[PDB]
RNA sequence: AUAAGGGAAGUCGGCAAAAUAGAUCCGUAACUUCGGGAAAAGGAUUGGCUCUAAGGGUUGGGCACGUUGCGGCGUGCGGUUAACAACCAACUUAGAACUGGUACGGACAGGGGGAAUCUGACUGUCUAAUUAAAACAUAGCAUU
RNA sequence: UACCUGGUUGAUUCUGCCAGUAGUCAUAUGCUUGUCUCAAAGAUUAAGCCAUGCAUGUCUAAGUAUAAGCAAUUAUACAGCGAAACUGCGAAUGGCUCAUUAAAUCAGUUAUCGUUUAUUUGAUAGUUACAUGGAUAACCGUGGUAAUUCUAGAGCUAAUACAUGCUGAAAAUCCCGACUUCGGAAGGGAUGUAUUUAUUAGAUUAAAAACCAAUGCCCUUCGGGGCUUUCUGGUGAUUCAUAAUAACUUCUCGAAUCGCACGGCCUUGCGCCGGCGAUGGUUCAUUCAAAUUUCUGCCCUAUCAACUUUCGACGGCUGGGUAUUGGCCAGCCGUGGUGACAACGGGUAACGGAGGGUUAGGGCUCGACCCCGGAGAAGGAGCCUGAGAAACGGCUACUACA
RNA sequence: ACUGGCUGGGCUGGGCCUUUCCUUCUGGAGAACCGCAUGCCGGUGUGUCGGGGAACCAGGACUUUUACUCUGAACAAAUUAGAUCGCUUAAAGAAGGCCUAUGCUUGAAUACAUUAGCAUGGAAUAAUAGAAUAGGACG
RNA sequence: GCCCGUCGCUACUACCGAUUGAACGGCUCAGUGAGGCUUUCGGACUGGCCCAGAGAGGUCGGCAACGACCACUCAGGGCCGG
């Protein structure tokens, strides 16, 4: 994503329990221990983008970064619409059977989901999406992976 | 009472929907509880399951502990200052998670003094009002606190100025309504200069 | 619903239990304790329908008020308590010993035991970790938690317990090659030897098992108990839990007709 | 100028008088030449005091040499301060707490409204000194 | 059992409907009625109104007995049964009905690394004492009101009701240090658990060296050749399980309870030790669960085509509140969200499902009703106790009946 | 019941060479083919032998993506179809049976649901992606 | 032969229609507003102490030197609770 500044906002922004001032200076390599940036893998064979790792972003919604863990079904899409902040909106097709008629009629649904700053969305995209715990009033899935344009 | 259900809001395609039952046992909701500096006043409530919770009306002290180091002294709170969500709590002087406090600075004092052999932030020189001196009844002591002097390092030239009036900032990081306690941490450094910065401007 | 359900319906009633759809309107509602409700055995329904030694509830309930009966070496005074895969259940004045195992139809049947190994169990693990003050410990199937284990023992294990001290004299690895009966699904009362284990990243595997007479079943994780690597440590009921379908089943059944009169 | 209770029972006839009235925010029908009707009808707020937030102007930005007595220049050649620093200036709008004999467009200033019929389309004009109207004129139409 | 017949014309062949025919765990009604096995039944119109009676209480050897209670006569503290009453538990399960309700309930399938949990089951907690203190019921005796499961003041006594309260161990860790020869040391304090905040550890999983700073050492010929090295669990995934440090708290818990057995020691004191049960008790695990939650699936209607954000409608941030997440709520900042693949609205003689009726196959129609889930107790709201209730055979207020 | 067959005819399936045949590394135990000497009636234990790993197991990486179909897993009792037992037959029920027993023995099955969700094999039919300003593949 | 329409009589069904027609029900602006949870003062009534000490009396031991304790009345002050 594109932010002019990290620290643009009434509070400060930091992660928790994360001590940054410390008389002593110790390099350590364990992400979160020394007092550098912290960040976790979430499995499933999904890998850590390279931009998060030397990001200055703060968010608590991230499943990077953030104090999100996720857990349930993973579901692909479309993006339909990405103009609003920080939450984009996919559309999902699918096949419905009608027994008396022997054939099939299209339907759809729309979805809302959370989208990292890691990660950059344009119209007319393919992402995956992982369920996570309630977010908002309609939001419950975040995205984690893009898949190459055509 | 008070209802935290999502069962009257507005569906979100905008529809509107049908009234299903009255309302229930669980998903209710109590009056806020308004934290204010003053002498102490705490009542108890009796919570789902038999617990219980603690609502602070007044509070005076709680503890607030000091970074680098590493230790947390007992001290009172004079006023809050700044609240990054609403100005009239500022102005109330109504104290809740993170806010931006005033705090006695003397027991820090004190033990920085016990700890390390100097005297930290006194520009009372010019006054000499309180100058005083008492023998030290060691030698092994210079050799230690020295070492700790050496080792450790010095205070950045911002927190002596603070010390000098004996007030330093602090952020409530407990929750007064829920637990009955005002605790935090004094705060320093870049984040320091950030509340500075946007505090006279 | 307002709290907690304390009666029980008929017709809603376990399948395995075998309760005649007549003759009332309820059932035990079995009491709450180590086993899952779907799929125990209470105490009564044991007692009273299985063995014949009590014609109906009054006296029923007068047997345990007796402590004549108990399970697992302490005596149960309670009707609706909850038995389940492999406890023993002793009764002294008659003398005999019961171990409650699957039938290869799916149901508890009754099967006489000697003495001498009725006086152990064995059990798979359910969790394990480090307690309060650093203190290893595990919980098996049947709520027993032992503490200071074998470093070496991890989940999905099984353990003999000795049932008089609950000290881990032995334990059986999860592996292949291993000898296991089925606990839970369709396929109730089989016993195989594990050929082969995949996994699925997410939760949710499956184990493939291969029969004594070169059948082919597969079942989830945590509906296989295994029993042993050779030579089952417990002994199997008659019948050795094959399933063989109803063709030959109406053919032996015949034999064994005409072969006795 | 004011009047208890009633509120047009007075009278040819509500003649005279009373009631409404400023500003901000909601709400607004039948009908219609689609421009109106409309300020339709009908509601709420309004003082004093102590605060918070928003709406502007002016002057400053790197090296490399040569005249003129640290400076105006003459030039050549880079970067767009993740917009900073100082000073100056009136008013208009929104929000919060406390306060009072519940009062606050405190005097002045300041629309009564609705459902229908007859008649002239409208704005305009005339009997100075008893009649301002349905009378006259008007644009449009038609004829010689 | 994959089936048809009568009716337009003077007569004929067609489209086409009217009529006939059969079933119904589908209701009403007429005439008639001997036996055997089984037995639905004020749902439809009025979720309209109710006289009367009942439908929820409970004691063991083991909480409290001075019954002017019975019964015996081993118990001069009692000792059997045991009215009344305090205390504990349950009364939130069952049973009835279908008024409201059109993505709401519900069904199959997921999640809780986002929470509460009586009880049952299993483990688990070393900082005056040979026994602490005031009330109260039952009871005696005296009253008020036409009236109720209404109650006053006076005199007594109990707890598993209420309120206090006792380092019996060592070791280890962290701070202050009286006192020197400067290289370690006399002795002083803290240290269970619960609560709240900050900080630290929670390793990796291929190998070979050479320098600076400077110190446990073995051998030793004093030139030194040198130096191998002890632990760390789990998940697909975390700030996980767990440990340590500096402090905090109108603040917890760590047993002043009860019943059976009659035993063993020598310094023989009314000395010491010793078994099995009941009732309780902090944390973890389990069980019965409960509350939220992912995906897909509901009748007719366009003479319903645009809807939502006054006073949250879509999203971001800081907090409050809740058992916890969350526009659930309070402030600040953006302008979004759904729709012809039928949104939004109106109808329903609409509780949903498992399922009933009718058959070549495909279908049409019904489902108030014994099983599962949801809701209600004349209509609305509010609440105490309790683990659990927005309860009605619980209370408060208004409207209508009475 | 039933054995060889028949150079029988079909049918299903699994291995190689045809320009194609089938991804890859680490570790586990270990076969087949080989000889070494020690012992019997041209084969073998032999082992504390190594040249050697058919197959198998566990772990990591790579592999266009949907629809579709086959086989599995998970899913309620009642109901529907349906097996067994003469409640004197039957609608029902889940019971009962055996010489004579102060005893023994069995059953209380099975298939379907079908939409959505989770795995496995097949690769026709119907869609989708890829090297053209090379921004392509390999060492 | 079949057959079309106005007008007159009788019977039935629906439609337009002055009357700001009438009755019943749902959702809503505004005004008035019972009850209750939470909260701020209040303290009917109650409990616990500590001192100083009025006034009197007793107790057990001490020759004594001295200690300790228990009953009455008026209390003086407090100075902390529910
Ligand atoms: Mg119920
Ligand atoms: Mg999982
Ligand atoms: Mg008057
Ligand atoms: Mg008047
Ligand atoms: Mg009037
Ligand atoms: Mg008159
Ligand atoms: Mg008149
Ligand atoms: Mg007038
Ligand atoms: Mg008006
Ligand atoms: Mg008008
Ligand atoms: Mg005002
Ligand atoms: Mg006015
Ligand atoms: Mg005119
Ligand atoms: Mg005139
Ligand atoms: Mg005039
Ligand atoms: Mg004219
Ligand atoms: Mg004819
Ligand atoms: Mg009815
Ligand atoms: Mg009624
Ligand atoms: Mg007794
Ligand atoms: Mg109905
Ligand atoms: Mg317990
Ligand atoms: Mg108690
Ligand atoms: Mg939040
Ligand atoms: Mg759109
Ligand atoms: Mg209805
Ligand atoms: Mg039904
Ligand atoms: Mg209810
Ligand atoms: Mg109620
Ligand atoms: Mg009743
Ligand atoms: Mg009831
Ligand atoms: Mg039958
Ligand atoms: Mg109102
Ligand atoms: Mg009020």
């Amino acid at each position: 994503a594109t932010e002019l500044t990290v620290q643009s906002e009434r509070a400060f922004l930091k992660q928790p329990h994360i001590f940054l001032n410390s008389k002593v200076k110790v390099k350590s390599t364990r992400p979160g221990k020394g007092g550098r940036r912290w960040y976790k893998d979430v499995g499933l064979g999904f890998k850590t983008p390279k931009t998060a790792i030397e990001g200055h972003y703060i968010d608590k919604k991230c499943p990077f970064t953030g104090m999100v863990s996720i857990r349930g079904r993973i579901l692909t899409g479309r993006v339909v619409s990405t103009k609003m902040h920080r939450t984009i909106i996919i559309r999902r097709e699918y096949l419905h059977y009608i027994p008396k008629y022997n054939r099939y009629e299209k339907r759809h649904k729309n979805l809302a989901a959370h989208v990292s700053p890691a990660f950059r969305v344009e119209e007319g995209d393919m992402v995956v999406v992982g369920q996570c715990r309630p977010l908002s009033k309609t939001v419950r899935f975040n995205v984690l992976r893009v898949l190459p344009r055509t | 009472g008070i209802s935290r259900d999502s069962r009257h809001k507005r569906s979100h395609t905008g529809a509107k929907r049908a009234f299903y039952r009255k309302k229930r046992a669980f998903e209710l909701g109590r009056q806020p509880a308004n934290t204010r500096i003053g002498p102490k006043r705490i009542h108890i409530v009796r919570t789902r399951g038999g617990n219980h919770k603690y609502r602070a009306l007044r509070l005076d002290s709680g503890n607030f502990a000091w970074g680098s180091e590493g230790c947390t002294r007992k001290t009172r709170i004079i006023g809050v200052v700044y609240h990054p969500s609403n100005n009239e709590l500022v102005r109330t002087n109504t104290l809740t998670k993170s806010a931006v406090v005033q705090i006695d600075a003397a027991p820090f004092r004190q033990w920085y003094e016990a700890h390390y052999g100097q005297p930290l932030g006194r520009r009372r020189q010019q006054k000499q009002g309180q100058v005083v001196e008492e023998v030290k009844k060691s030698k092994s002591v210079e050799k230690k606190q020295a070492a700790r002097f050496a080792a450790h390092g010095k205070v950045d030239p911002a927190l002596e100025k603070q010390f000098e009036a004996g007030r330093l900032y602090a952020i409530i990081s407990s929750r007064p309504g829920q637990s009955g306690r005002a605790d935090g941490y004094i705060l320093e450094g870049e984040e320091l200069a950030f509340y500075q910065r946007k505090l006279h401007k | 619903a307002r709290g907690p359900k304390k009666h029980q319906k008929r017709l809603s009633a376990p399948s395995h239990w075998l309760l005649d759809k007549l003759s009332g309107a309820y059932a035990p509602r079995p009491s709450t304790g180590p086993h899952k409700l779907r799929d125990c055995m209470p105490l009564i329904v044991f007692v009273r329908n299985r063995l014949k030694y009590a014609l109906n509830y009054r006296e029923t309930k007068a047997i345990m008020m007796q402590r004549l009966v108990k399970v697992d070496g302490k005596v149960r005074t309670d009707i609706t308590y909850p038995a389940g895969f492999m406890d023993v259940i002793t009764i002294e004045k008659t003398g005999e010993n019961f171990r409650l195992i699957y039938d290869t139809k799916g149901r508890f049947t009754v099967h006489r035991i000697t003495d001498e190994e009725a006086k152990y169990k064995l059990g798979k693990v359910k969790r394990v970790q480090l307690g309060r003050g650093g203190v290893p410990f595990l919980v098996t199937h049947d709520a027993r938690t032992i503490r200071y284990p074998d470093p070496l023992i991890k989940v999905n294990d099984t353990v003999k317990i000795d049932l008089e001290t609950g000290k881990i004299t032995d334990f059986i690895k999860f592996d292949t090659g291993a000898l296991a009966m089925i606990t839970g699904g369709r396929n109730m009362g089989r016993v195989g030897v594990i050929t082969h284990r995949e996994r699925h990243d997410g939760g949710f595997g499956i184990v493939h098992l291969k029969d004594a007479l070169d059948n082919t079943f597969a079942t989830r994780e945590s509906n296989v108990f295994v029993i042993g690597s050779e030579k089952p440590w417990i002994s199997l009921p008659k019948g050795k839990g094959v399933k063989l379908t109803i063709a030959e089943e109406r053919d032996q059944r015949r034999a064994r007709a005409l072969a006795a009169a």
